[PDB]
């Protein structure tokens, strides 16, 4: 067979691109994880992790910042972003 | 023949462990705000994955010297009948670190415990990094498409 | 349609390695990581979903290692590509028109 | 809201891919040449044309020619474009790419691209391809436990 690098097979999912602030709703927690979450429970168990990931990017990509103290922040945004070093599909299907 | 449509084995006995790190408050000489709402992203990160077949393991607030310990601890572990591993860190960062309640940790050190050359029974499988946290200072800006 | 994008969404940035690692190549054919990309072009790039592609291509160049090298110690050494996805969509290249 | 939605790709024009080629570096760089980049711009050359790409190859620009080229791109109308593509095939440092003669800061080459810059990308996909080391570490060959 084929060796791999010790490296492969990760997958880094961060809730921001280098460089930005993440953001958060004032008491149901951040953003990226509320959305995570939410497409974890709708579709964690038949979609593609990196598919479902990608929905994740879209949900936070919809959302703005509604309420702050520094007034230049309203209305500003976050993309997440994942990082694959990832070399086959990975689904979570039941048990 | 090169599949196309190869899938990881996920078969296994187990799916495999779920860490989550949950940084709410830290240690006063940091002067770093609390990160009000973690509880309710750590909750229901525990309610997803644990739906998904997880061993989810929470820690709260832990001390560098303990996240090390126990990190290091789910990294010597036998993985061999589990599909994958998933690790959570909800807190703030600094460059390539993430902060535990008293100081901060290079997080090349942390994901470095499962590469191939240090957890073999975690070769071939999926290892996913979960990190909720600032990555500067900028705010991205809002923009519609043309039309 | 109701909503604004943030500035920095819809990127997709594809490394030939991870932040740290160096990359390889064969010389004659070029990098290791440009000859995978391209193959996976060739055979699927009309076809498949964009980052579906790169992840053969994760699994094509990981198949990989160093063969000949002045430095012995080098000999056998491995590489994985790395691609960090902004997207918000699937990406397909589908023949034009 | 469609798990399955696809970005719009049925506009006249697929787009431009653009392709700096690095194959030599001024001599007081120290920067090994990169033999069989020529191979590489080639092949690319030849497969992203057969995906409808209207491809712009530029050997060995300096600095000042590398950024009046893409700034150029990413100033023009994209309007009637799916997409657009951007190749690095060169040495790095950091989170910079190598000209012919000195080193960029690639967040200013992805900065002409965001949406508050090129309005007419926006909703579309802007890809970066880069081929450059990124660091001083080998990676190790490991095997599964399975065989
Ligand atoms: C109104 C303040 S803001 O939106 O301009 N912004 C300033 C920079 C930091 C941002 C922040 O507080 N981010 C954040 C903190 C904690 C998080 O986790 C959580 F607490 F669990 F939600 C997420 C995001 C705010
Ligand atoms: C035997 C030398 S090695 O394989 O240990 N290795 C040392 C570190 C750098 C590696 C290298 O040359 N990588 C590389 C250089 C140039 C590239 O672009 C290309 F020339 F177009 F192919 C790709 C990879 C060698
Ligand atoms: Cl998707
Ligand atoms: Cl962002
Ligand atoms: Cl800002
Ligand atoms: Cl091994």
């Amino acid at each position: 067979v084929y060796t791999l690098p010790a490296g492969a097979d990760f997958l880094m999912c961060y809730s921001v691109a280098e460089g930005y602030y993440s953001h958060r709703e004032t008491v149901n927690g951040s953003w990226y994880i509320q959305d995570l979450c939410e497409m974890l429970g709708k579709y964690g168990s038949s979609l593609e992790f990196t598919e479902l990931l990608t929905l994740v990017n879209r949900k936070v990509s919809q959302r703005r910042v509604d309420f702050c103290k520094d007034p230049s922040a309203i209305g500003k945004k976050q993309v997440p972003c994942f990082a694959s070093m990832l070399t086959k599909k990975l689904h979570f299907f039941p048990k | 023949m090169f599949d196309p449509a190869e899938k990881y084995k996920m078969d296994h006995r187990r799916r495999g462990i779920a860490l989550i790190f949950n940084h709410e408050r830290f240690f006063w000489h940091l002067t770093l705000p609390e990160r009000r709402g973690t509880c309710a992203d750590r909750d229901n990160l525990t309610r997803r994955f644990s739906d998904l077949g997880f061993e989810v393991k929470c820690f709260n607030d832990l001390k560098a010297e303990e996240l090390l310990l126990k990190i290091h601890e789910v990294s010597t572990v036998s993985h061999a009948d589990a599909d994958c591993f998933v690790c959570v860190f909800l807190s703030h960062g600094e460059g390539n670190h993430i902060y535990a309640y008293d100081a901060k940790i290079e997080i090349q050190t942390l994901t470095g415990l499962f590469k191939g050359d240090k957890c073999h029974s975690l070769v071939g499988k999926p290892k996913i990094f979960i990190i909720q946290a600032c990555r500067g200072n900028q705010h991205d800006v809002p923009v519609i498409p043309l039309d």
